[PDB]
């Protein structure tokens, strides 16, 4: 039933007695459900060290992964170029998923096309799909560039993108000089970040390989910046802001911040902003190229060093205090521009916040996951705050990366109780947060189900989630945040300390029981 | 807009396309004529999408794993192949259930074989067998496994049927191989068909020689309700208040046992025709169980459906039918009285999958609203046959609409509200057109039944009439 | 007892059995405590409509006020001027409290002196305290200006600040040319905001009253901005940022954002930034003067209109969409500067966020409190979001203000269930949130005790606090936030919607009970 | 730093002041000589603050309402006068209690008469009488009322004692008038004395003729512990493990009944001498109850205190005393073993109110730390007498330190840690000097007793050794 002046949605409608009784009758009559006592027994067992040991012996099964597939990353890379349509050669079902995934995280339109290969293409490949797909996309959506990646069907049947694109031009489906950079993006290699690297390197090669004989390193007096796979708008913005404050000439190569944040003013804008073709053609003339997320830009790095002859600096992601300092000092060295008063002051305001909040952060224990560079930067900043990363999970991490993070842990007493995990998923992480319970998790929205699980064991076992990463689908507008630079560090600190104080207030809100410690001032 | 004006709009929009695409798309766009009963005289459907045009469609894996199988709550569904498909489709669809997730129910979890290069090169059948053993170790209360094939599985020549038979016999467990690779078919549609045949072949006949279930003359199954936001529960309540016994729900909040008991029912009640007509026909062929289509969107359709269903039984159920209708009359009349004056005359355009583009029209009409355009991602002509009499004369119909087409139609038609999916939502909001998600219910619902209609009305009103829409133009422009 | 590797502070130390037993013995032995059943009975009674009626009949007793006293405001005003020392003539106990109150909100040093009048001054007045105080302050702390206000002792005994300061200069305690603006700030009139107005008007008079003959309205081509009592650093910053983006010449009169946000770089800076004496002297040459918080700037407004002959525009606080639009359009009219593309886009990004989040905001019911201008702006923006501001409390509000807010409520259907209260306190508000329960409270840290009280009645009666206002003492760094302009509206929207979704996740986290609605995507 | 160097630091700092201030401030700064027993030969204290110099002191209302009376949990304390004083002091001091706030306990609430102009002009005694009736209506479980006078009350000639007597008689209620207006005295100190005299005059004698309390030979009261962060509870536990019965705590977690039972005890144990010596002397004069000072900061002092207390009783208590000391030995030894190597040799400067600037020195020394400077806001010479023996030779002592002085002293001495209040905290942090709040315990504690020492040690270590302090200098400067 409903009362018209206080209409109930699913929650709490289905808690009405009539629905409760109906659902009990369904269960008893027809579901042949395991008895509650057995459900409870199995749940308890899934919280044990014995269960964790079995869980960590998995070789074949993956449960609740913390990564996605290459083409997702190619699409994000492509979106950062002016008037560029991402185009995924292969199966359309993929593109429905890539768009929806980004739509949910950014709450924005996400434009991407497929060339709709079907089973018929297994006989003689997707060449005709490419010809008609390129012609149709160009006519209909009027991009100035089409950036082509692949789905796993196209990879398995072995379609040669280069030949197919060349033949599309040869036969007049798309103009000879219309830019169609490409990259092979197999979903069964690496992850979404690998797809970003592949795509970027494809675009860089397209605009520069054949024109290198007129290029001179340093002649344009700029620094190139390659952001990698980045889903916080504040991260593109803060890098641009800091370089502008320093008076450093720069080119941000792949810059989707405008197309992922168009105004609602009565018109839909399929394209906005982005890196220009002129910028990509002129990029080898920069002083140097800085990679913001080097642990997924290894192919890009090889191209930039081997072909552009840039001496790419060995810089960590600019997260936290030390690595933001290192980034600014390196940029200063390359550009000859001093670090200005404004950034020195910003840095000291972060340090002030650290001094103000240190007593509540000290010794706090975190489980955390994400992509390699984000995770390493978060670990570094947590050590700087006097926190203990204890469970560090990077599903798409590698051995070299893990050694690097193990080195960072060794340079700090706050690293002593920490373990780095690669190739492990959120069902592994679930075991760790039961067997070696931390104070909080820092992760994406998939973390909510771990929090749910921990609460079921008991309130004293609950591990609250702090949402930092990708995707975040169950909160609004967190994609506007920042994690890089001093501004990102100030935002992360604020979120952490207030998460700690919010939990403390929950724990001390019980009248005459725990409210002796429900302090007004903290 | 007149017939001539709409025809003119279609031609103008098609002008952008190259010739091959223009000629194809013309066949998928029509001006409705409710007189016409054979839609194959006015629109083509269930064909391949044109490359490069930004179809909104998904794939057969979405139609099998995401739609039919994934909701079955006490089975583990393996996304078999590389990591992407299972991750993007993990908990995206609000097929609600009651259970203890990770213990006896598994719907919002993503189980995957996470194929790497070695699995593409040398095959994944050994991995799948080992995976099955790991599932059994770590999830002992699962009541069966399905294997949802992604694109690579058939392309590399893996034999998941052999693995399913051998492992299923070794563990005495139902293990269902589903050949729903995204390269098959043209859309979600063929995934439904594949999935229905897999239920038929591997699950539905398990109890054919079992005589232990005590049947009653009033036993029904709800076929093709995926319990979006609880829709199947708000349907079930009414059927049971009318004196029927709902033995099974396919597949929202569904259990494997309920599926296995379905051949014992007296009548199959089909909500989603498109996804579950296949198994409904099978059950009539094999078990002699009749089926009928119904509609629980809005009071007019819900009342018509309750009466039509009750007419299949005896006087005792017809009497309870009228009791149910009398009980809820003041509730839905109060909803109409509050919300119809706020919505009367407003014009809506819909674009959804295979059922809702026609099924929700009555509920709009119950609030005095007019559906001026509608269309489907993956419907067949039997769906369009059912649509043309539900839609007004001279309205616009679109099959597998391109992004470009939908935007241009909206610009001309200037509907007051659009009801479509997540890939459409943010486009139309930027244009200043109120938008409701008509797949996910915008995280609201249920919308089925009487209790759902109250929430539907609330929702259309809160969005169409929201103060935000008066604010898109800066007062200095 | 303690275990050295997991030391317990008060929470949870005192939950150990031995402390629990000890505390039970103290109670039963010596406290003569009311029986628990009677405590429960009385608690329940305090949640009733009967109790509410008695509560609202109070004429003499105030409980849990939502205001402070005048000199607190004078001190904040004074801190906004370059190298200025706030000086409160009267009793030193006051200054200890003012500094500590601001110290806790800003987590910064707060410099303020007293001239330490004692009981002896009742005979003879505080003239000698002023002479030595001014001399001593100037010598020790080397301010370029001393801005004098009063404590209630000095007001009751009737000390004439003007005469006392004049005598200080006559007798050589401080130079004749040294600026010593003053204001009478009686704690028993109005509130802290009144003290801000009094202080500002006193400073404005000091620098302009005697020098008006050479002034010409509009000759410096600037707009003066008077912010009023403002405790969000982001509010000073956003106004400056918007006017700079528009290319509008401006002078922000009282600007404490630098002195309340010095870096931690190894030195203490007693003074930083602030409005210059030159700006105050030149202020009558502006085009006009805009008051950001007009409902506590009435005395300032009379001076600016009557003496500077500025035609102060009738503008509401620039909060929410419509009032930010009105502010920018008025500034455009005064200055002749067009509203730039950057602000148009920002506005459209806010509208985008509104469209994105409207379904979760719609119909949500709030209790809220604060100062008059902040509260009216919050009400307005809540109406713009389709929220219902049902209990609107402004302890320090007046009848005219209440009429203005009642008019705002009448211009919206979302105002229909709202009531405005003036002169009522947080013990009044506590009753309202029991008897006519809203979804959330928007308020300062004192609201945490109301949330505690509501939870004690039951989880289903708990009204969570959303912290927006002053003071906020139990979270860190929220003083860096913004509530004005489009930026502030974006921040408020995000906080509100995410507070709604956090609570919904709490209510749906119960495994097999309410987690049917524990959606990944919202 | 040598005596000569410190003497020259004092003279250098005093150079900034006008002559009258210079001559005054010189008398309030000293270089310690632990050979001196009469501090009136080397420092002046408990004098007026010099105008304009940014004293850290508060007022008599802070000493009465904020310190002595406000903690008493089952009474309602009225801040009588204008709104400011009660608001700034609301829940600023962590005097912890067990109760149901708003119902039987009222500590963190702000009750005020919110004086307006009409109350200043015509007086507030009619308002106070009406206020008392409103309190009784709305807070029926209160067990008494105090009236904490703010500045205006005495200045305008109100007669709160008459109101208290008349209303107290009418309502059969303890209503205590406290003339703690901030204009009285020079600091918090006189508010203590006023408050003690008010307890004496209006509360403490209530049970003088009552013989019903079942006294025992082991009855004590804790006098002058305001239970900051639970400090009195971590003290109480040890006294009761030693076989004593703690009849009362003045005033942290204190009840009016415990105060009224205090004249029945055998021994008053005084922690805070400065604030409660007055009533301790009164109780010895009137009731013959002896009192003794003790110190529960750190293991050395706590053990010395337990032994000295037990010595006042019999062999059974002396035996339990050694049992307590043996129990906790491994616990505090483990704290020392962990933290002393992390803090050994580090230098500390303190500035606090009336007790802690000397009382905590032993705890620091138990961690190998040295207190190189200390001082008080409002201590008298009897406090300095007790300090000079606890501080090292040639250390710096400061009475009612000015903000300028404290900064300049810190710049020269370069302590490793500073322990002071909220108005000092953020200054020293910007200077790169680790800072611990030694009033509020930085929202930590307890610090008293064995359990408190573990938390103290953890806290001093977490701050002094924190990684933030290495980060103040930008690597490009
Ligand atoms: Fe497809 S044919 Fe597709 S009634 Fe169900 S997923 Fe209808 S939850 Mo989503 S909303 Fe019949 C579907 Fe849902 S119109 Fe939609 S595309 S099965
Ligand atoms: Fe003042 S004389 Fe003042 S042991 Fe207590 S408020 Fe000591 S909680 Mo605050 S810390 Fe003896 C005091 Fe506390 S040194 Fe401090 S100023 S009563
Ligand atoms: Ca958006
Ligand atoms: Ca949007
Ligand atoms: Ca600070
Ligand atoms: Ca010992
Ligand atoms: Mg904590
Ligand atoms: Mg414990
Ligand atoms: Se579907
Ligand atoms: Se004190």
């Amino acid at each position: 039933s409903q009362q018209v002046d206080k209409i109930k949605a699913s929650y709490p409608l289905f808690l009405d007695q009539d629905y409760k009784d109906m659902l009990a009758k369904k269960r008893d009559g027809f579901e042949e459900k395991y008895p509650q006592d057995k459900i409870d027994e199995v749940f308890q067992w899934t919280t044990t060290k014995e269960y964790q040991e079995l869980n960590f012996q998995r070789e074949a099964l993956t449960v609740n992964p913390a990564k996605a597939c290459q083409p997702l990353g190619a699409v994000l890379c492509a979106l950062g170029f002016e008037k560029t349509m991402p185009y995924v050669h292969g199966s359309q079902g993929c593109v429905a998923y890539f768009r929806s995934y980004f739509n949910r995280h950014f709450r924005e339109p996400v434009s991407c096309v497929s060339d709709s290969m079907t089973e018929d293409a297994a006989v003689f490949g997707g060449q005709q799909n490419m010809k008609d797909g390129l012609q149709n996309c160009k006519a209909t959506y009027k991009p100035d560039m089409i950036a082509v990646s692949t789905t796993c069907m196209a990879e398995v049947i072995g379609d040669d993108l280069n030949a197919f694109i060349n033949n599309s031009k040869k036969e007049g489906f798309i103009p000879d000089e219309f830019p169609v950079p490409f990259a092979h993006t197999p979903s069964f290699v690496g992850s979404h970040v690998t797809g970003w690297d592949n795509m970027f390197e494809g675009i860089a090669r397209y605009f520069t390989l054949k024109s290198m004989d007129d290029k001179v390193v340093g002649s344009n007096k700029k620094i190139n910046i390659v952001p990698g796979f980045e889903t916080y708008l504040g991260n593109f913005r803060v890098i641009k802001r800091m370089l502008s404050e320093m008076g450093v000439g720069y080119s941000l190569l792949s810059d989707p911040e405008e197309v992922l944040d168009t105004p609602a003013d009565g018109q839909f804008r399929m394209y906005a902003g982005g890196t220009t073709q002129e910028e990509m053609k002129d990029a080898p003339n920069a002083l140097n190229t800085v990679l913001l997320q080097p642990w997924h830009l290894e192919k890009t790095k090889k191209f930039v060093e081997g072909t552009w002859k840039h001496e790419v600096p060995k810089l960590n992601i600019p997260m936290g205090l030390d690595w933001t300092d290192e980034f600014l000092m390196k940029v200063s060295e390359i550009s000859g521009q001093p670090i200005p008063a404004s950034l020195t002051k910003e840095r000291g305001r972060l340090v002030d916040m650290m001094t103000d909040s240190h007593t509540w952060l000290h010794g706090k224990r975190f489980a955390l996951w994400g992509d390699p560079d984000f995770v390493m930067g978060l670990v570094k900043f947590l050590l700087e705050l006097g926190c203990e990363p204890v469970h560090i999970l990077c599903h798409n991490g590698n051995k070299r990366w893990k050694k690097a993070v193990d080195a960072i842990l060794a340079a700090s007493p706050y690293g002593k109780n920490a373990t780095v995990y690669i190739g492990k998923d959120l069902w592994h992480l679930r075991s760790l947060v039961f067997t070696d319970k931390p104070d909080f998790m820092i992760g994406n929205s998939y973390g909510k189900f771990i929090q749910r699980d921990t609460l079921h064991k008991g309130k004293e076992f609950e591990v609250p989630l702090i949402r930092i990463g990708f995707p975040i689908f169950d909160r609004h507008h967190l994609h506007r945040s920042t994690t890089l630079g001093y501004e990102g560090a100030m935002q992360i600190l604020t979120t952490l300390v207030n998460s700690i104080l919010e939990r403390l207030d929950e724990e001390t809100r019980g009248m005459q029981a725990t409210d002796y410690n429900h302090d007004l001032v903290r | 807009m007149s017939r001539e004006e709409v025809e003119s709009l279609i031609q103008e929009v098609l002008e952008v396309y190259p010739e091959k695409a223009r000629k194809d798309r013309n066949k998928h766009l029509a001006v409705n004529d409710p007189a016409v009963t054979q839609s194959k005289k006015c629109i083509i459907s269930n064909k391949k999408s044109q490359p490069g045009l930004m179809t909104i469609r998904g794939c057969a894996y979405a139609g099998s794993k995401g739609v039919v199988w994934g909701p079955i709550k006490d089975m583990i569904h393996i996304s078999h192949g590389p990591v992407g498909c299972g991750q993007y489709s993990r908990a995206g669809r609000r097929n609600y259930y009651i259970g203890t997730t990770g213990v006896n129910a598994f719907v919002t979890m993503n189980f995957t074989s996470d194929f790497q290069e070695k699995d593409i090169v040398f095959g994944g059948d050994k991995k799948l067998a080992k995976l099955i053993d790991e599932v059994e170790t770590l999830f002992p209360l699962n009541k069966g496994i399905s294997v949802q094939s992604e694109c690579p599985i058939g392309l590399i020549g893996d034999d998941i049927e052999s693995v399913s038979k051998v492992k299923g016999a070794e563990l005495s467990k139902t293990i269902v191989p589903v050949r729903c690779e995204g390269f098959r078919g043209v859309s979600q549609s063929l995934g439904h068909h594949i999935a229905n045949d897999a239920v038929r072949d591997w699950v539905l006949g398990k109890r054919d020689e079992d005589t232990t279930f005590a049947s009653t003359p009033y036993d029904v199954a709800i076929i093709g309700d995926y319990n979006i936001g609880g829709d199947a529960w708000s349907s079930r309540i009414l059927l049971e208040e009318m004196g029927l016994r709902c033995v099974a729900q396919w597949s929202g909040d569904g259990s494997i046992s309920e599926i296995e008991l379905t051949p014992k029912v007296k009548l199959n009640l089909v909500h989603c025709y498109r996804s579950m007509n296949y198994i409904s026909r099978h059950m009539e062929e094999k078990y002699g169980i009749p089926w009928m289509e119904y509609n629980f969107f809005g009071p007019t359709k819900t009342i018509e459906s309750l009466r039509a269903i009750a007419a299949k039984f005896d006087e005792s159920i017809q009497k309870k039918c009228e009791e149910v209708i009398a009980k809820y009359k003041p509730e839905w009349e109060a909803v109409v009285a509050k919300y119809r004056p706020r919505l009367e005359g407003k014009r809506v355009m819909l674009y959804i999958g295979g059922l809702r583009p026609r099924h929700v029209i009555g509920a709009y009409e119950d609030l005095g609203m007019e559906v001026v355009g509608t269309g489907y991602e993956f419907a067949h002509n039997d769906d369009y046959d059912r649509t043309m009499k539900e839609m007004g004369d001279s309205t616009l119909l679109y099959d597998d609409v391109t992004g470009y087409e939908f935007e241009e139609f909206v610009k001309r038609i200037k509907p007051d509200l659009i009801g479509s999916g997540i890939k459409e939502k943010f486009i139309f909001q930027k244009m200043g057109i109120p938008f409701r998600e008509m797949h996910s219910w915008d995280y609201s619902g249920p919308y089925h039944g009487f209790d759902g209609f109250a929430i539907f009305a609330r929702d259309m009103d809160m969005t169409l009439n929201n103060p935000c829409w008066k604010k898109l133009q800066a007062p200095w422009e």
